[PDB]
């Protein structure tokens, strides 16, 4: 089993203030169990992703999440290299980061952060062979992101 | 006139303030390309790859003559303090390409 | 010191000629010569030097292989010819003490017959581009009135020199893009870093119109410092580290992309060949063919010279004829007229080797060319 | 030796071309004008900006990234003069190109080339 710990101070997260809506569906479950996200590279639900990490995280990451006032998030490096796997990256977003960064919990369900996730993984503009949070199918055929 | 040089030379990444103003440059990018500050802070850019960056503002951005960083290796800083308000473009010397923007409110 | 085929026959004619006088009576009434008028044959070789503070142009009749004149120039200067043969220039940079002091970056234009400056013209800021030679970074309109000139820091720009007025006029905002190829006296394209060209159109004030094309070529294809243009055919012929040809038409004042070609055959390839040198390829516009600069190398012995040429149609692609070119070769071009001649540069030897371009047989050569000579210019008078 | 043959670096002598720190080095080796692999020689000024190549170092199996800066406002040494290009991309791509003047930087504004230096800025792939 995963685990979950604050980014920043180490803590343990406290599932206990997730919404009660979403943290049922097969995703979260096989996530919270085995630390893989389903969501990626699923054509199913890539459109909705999009549209949660747009109206939710574009104006700070940009249009492409190559980056604006804040940091970009379509390349290998990370400021927080667990960020590089889904456990960390759900991490980051659940418990926050520093700044204007905080916690989700208090607006996203435990099913949208992994769709939103889905939607940044989406992004990446690095080589294939580098995405680690990728199964060897979705390996074979994922695509750098082309504006 | 329009900013201060806290430091002529680069210093180690380990000497950067916790919770300061960071611009990471990796993967041949400012990873923050519109960095949005208030006037008086401290913005500190480090190189977090092997290749060599800087940064550069052209003649008449932040005196009469222009500033052309310190070339920074892999795990270096470099800061600069911004007394007026303003929009401040820069770029990488031997990088034209590589374009970042400070915006002091 | 050492005296090739060709000016042994050429000082032997002098020897006679001297010798004939002197027994006829005649005196010695020494004055300045002129160069015979530009032609087809006439031919320009630069040489950089290997980076020294000044340097050396060599102008050559081709058809007799003689040196007819000679040409002064700075740093890393950039040569130009007009095609009609009006006259010659180059952008170029000097040092108020050799090599150290203050920096003027100027161009000059000389007569193509008395080899005298006619224009003097100093470029603020010194923006000139310090980099190996390559033809297009320097280039002239097709009307022959304005010169085009690349600066890469601070910022890509393409500064604006008013021949005919003799003035310098303005430095251009550019995308990230590099090499100019003036299509007209208005207009020019720039090969830019993520794979497009760039269409920029100019007047004497206000910002430029920029429009890209679609990108031609993928991030690890990659083309060579040194393509072949042909402004009175607007084409511009583009090789990549491998062979394969990309050629665009602009004849219609947009880019128009052709199919590609492989200028080495399968076997070629297979058998470890690959284009190398300085200026690896030429184009003649009248015959409509391609000449490549190739041999058996290493994937990253790109700038090492080649003893082969390769000719192909540029219109199918098809492999025409293979030369065994017999030295060290790093630069080509070929004159423009109906029976071309090959020119052939060796960078270790300098000298030039001028070979018919129809048999690759060597017809003769020009040698003492300099320290380290690079650059071939020839005139489409046709 | 063939010059089109593939380049085989060595780590026994700074002053040759096959020394594995100049893999793309363009020009002259500063250690035979005064200077040294990695400093500049007297009276010349120290660019900052470069072009930079990832060199195989044959002693330890390891790849580093090498800085190619120049040293400038003096003609060009005419000593120990190299050209390797070991992964040297065209000039749209400068960060790796090396036909161009390193010179960006130095005090003076000083522009014209006289040696390289081969220094390690970090360890490459
Ligand atoms: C502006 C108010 C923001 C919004 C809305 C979102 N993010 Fe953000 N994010 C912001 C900042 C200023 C920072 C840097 C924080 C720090 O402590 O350094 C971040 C950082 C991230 C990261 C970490 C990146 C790394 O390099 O490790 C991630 C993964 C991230 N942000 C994701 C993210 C998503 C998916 C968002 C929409 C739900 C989102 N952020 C919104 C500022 C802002
Ligand atoms: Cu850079
Ligand atoms: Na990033």
């Amino acid at each position: 089993a995963p685990q979950f710990f604050n980014i920043i101070d180490g803590s343990p997260l406290n599932f206990d203030d997730a919404m009660e809506e979403g943290r049922d569906t097969e995703a979260v479950k096989h996530f919270l169990e085995t630390g893989e996200n389903v969501y990626n590279e699923d054509p199913e639900i890539l459109p909705e992703a999009e549209e949660l990490y747009a109206g939710m995280c574009s104006g700070c990451h940009g249009h492409y999440a190559e980056g604006k006032i804040g940091p970009g998030l379509n390349d290998a490096y990370w400021t927080y290299p667990g960020n590089e796997t889904d456990v960390g990256l759900f991490s980051t977003l659940y418990g926050g980061a520093t700044g204007q960064m905080g916690p989700m919990w208090g607006s996203l369900t435990l099913d949208e952060m992994l769709r939103t996730m889905a939607w940044v993984r989406h992004l990446y503009t690095g080589d294939p062979k580098d995405a680690s949070w990728l199964t060897d199918e979705q390996k074979a055929g994922f695509t750098p992101f082309q504006p | 006139d329009k900013a201060t040089i806290p430091s002529e030379s680069p210093f180690a990444a380990a000497e950067v303030a916790d919770g300061a103003i960071v611009v990471d440059i990796a993967k041949m990018k400012y990873e923050t390309p519109e960095l949005h500050v208030k006037v008086g802070d401290t913005v500190t850019w480090i190189n977090r790859e092997a290749m060599p960056h800087n940064v550069h503002f052209v003649a008449g951005v932040l005196g009469e003559a222009a500033l052309k960083g310190p070339m920074m290796k892999k795990e270096q800083a470099y800061s600069l303090t911004f007394t007026e308000a303003g929009t401040y473009d820069y770029h990488c010397t031997p990088h034209p390409f590589m374009r970042g923007k400070v915006v002091v409110e | 010191e050492a005296e090739t085929q060709a000016q042994e026959t050429q000082g032997q004619a002098a020897a006679r000629a001297a010798a004939a006088d002197l027994a006829a009576g005649q005196d010695d009434e020494p004055r300045i010569l002129e160069a015979p008028a530009p032609d087809a044959r006439r031919v320009y070789v630069n040489d950089p030097a290997h980076f020294a503070a000044v340097t050396q142009q060599f102008v050559i009749d081709g058809e007799a292989g003689r040196v007819i004149g000679m040409i002064d120039g700075g740093f890393l200067p950039n040569p130009v010819v007009a095609d009609d043969g009006s006259f010659i220039a180059h952008a170029s940079t000097v040092f108020s003490r050799i090599a150290r002091g203050e920096r003027t970056d100027y161009v000059e234009v000389f007569d193509p017959v008395t080899l005298l400056p006619t224009a003097d013209i100093e470029l603020p800021d010194a923006p000139r581009f310090l980099v190996g030679t390559y033809p297009w970074m320097t280039s002239l309109t097709p009307d022959g009135k304005t010169l085009l000139f690349y600066q890469f820091s601070p910022a890509p720009a393409v500064g604006v020199v008013d021949l005919e007025g003799k003035a310098f006029k303005r430095m251009l905002d550019v995308p990230d893009c590099y090499h100019i190829f003036p299509t007209a006296p208005d207009t020019f394209f720039m090969h830019c870093r993520d794979g497009s060209l760039a269409k920029v159109a100019f007047g004497t004030e206000g910002t430029p119109e920029i429009t890209h094309t679609e990108v031609f070529h993928p991030e690890d294809e990659f083309l060579i410092n040194h393509p072949a243009y042909s402004q009175k055919a607007g084409r511009l012929v583009w090789p990549t580290y491998t062979g394969k040809i990309h050629q665009i038409d602009l004849s219609s004042g947009d880019a128009k992309f052709l199919p590609a070609v492989e200028a080495l055959t399968e076997a070629e390839r297979a058998d470890g060949w690959r284009p190398g040198g300085w200026q690896q390829v030429a184009y003649h516009r009248a015959l409509d063919r391609i000449y490549l600069l190739v041999d058996q190398r290493d994937e990253w012995r790109h700038k090492t010279a080649s003893r082969f040429v390769v000719v192909l149609d540029a219109k199918t692609g098809e492999r025409l004829a293979k030369f065994e070119m017999g030295h060290e070769i790093d630069s080509i071009n070929v004159s423009q007229d109906e029976k071309p001649l090959l020119y052939a540069l060796s960078t270790g030897d300098k000298t030039l080797y001028i070979h018919d371009a129809e048999s690759g047989e060597e017809l003769r050569s020009v040698n003492q060319l300099g320290h380290g000579p690079q650059v071939i210019t020839t005139a489409d008078m046709g | 030796t063939d010059p089109r043959a593939k380049w085989v670096p060595q780590d026994n002598d700074i002053q040759a071309c096959d020394y594995w720190r100049h893999c793309s080095i363009d020009g002259n080796i500063c250690d035979c004008s005064g200077g040294s692999l990695t400093n500049c020689p007297p009276g010349t000024k120290l660019a900052t900006a470069s072009w930079v190549a990832s060199c195989y170092n044959p002693t330890d199996g390891q790849s580093y990234l090498i800085a190619y800066r120049d040293c400038c406002g003096y003609n060009v040494s005419g000593r120990c003069p190299c050209l390797n290009t070991e992964g040297e991309l065209p000039v749209y791509r400068p960060e790796f190109a090396n036909d161009i003047i390193w010179c960006f930087g130095a005090e003076d504004d000083a522009m014209t080339y006289h040696c390289t230096i081969s220094p390690i800025v970090g360890k490459a792939s």
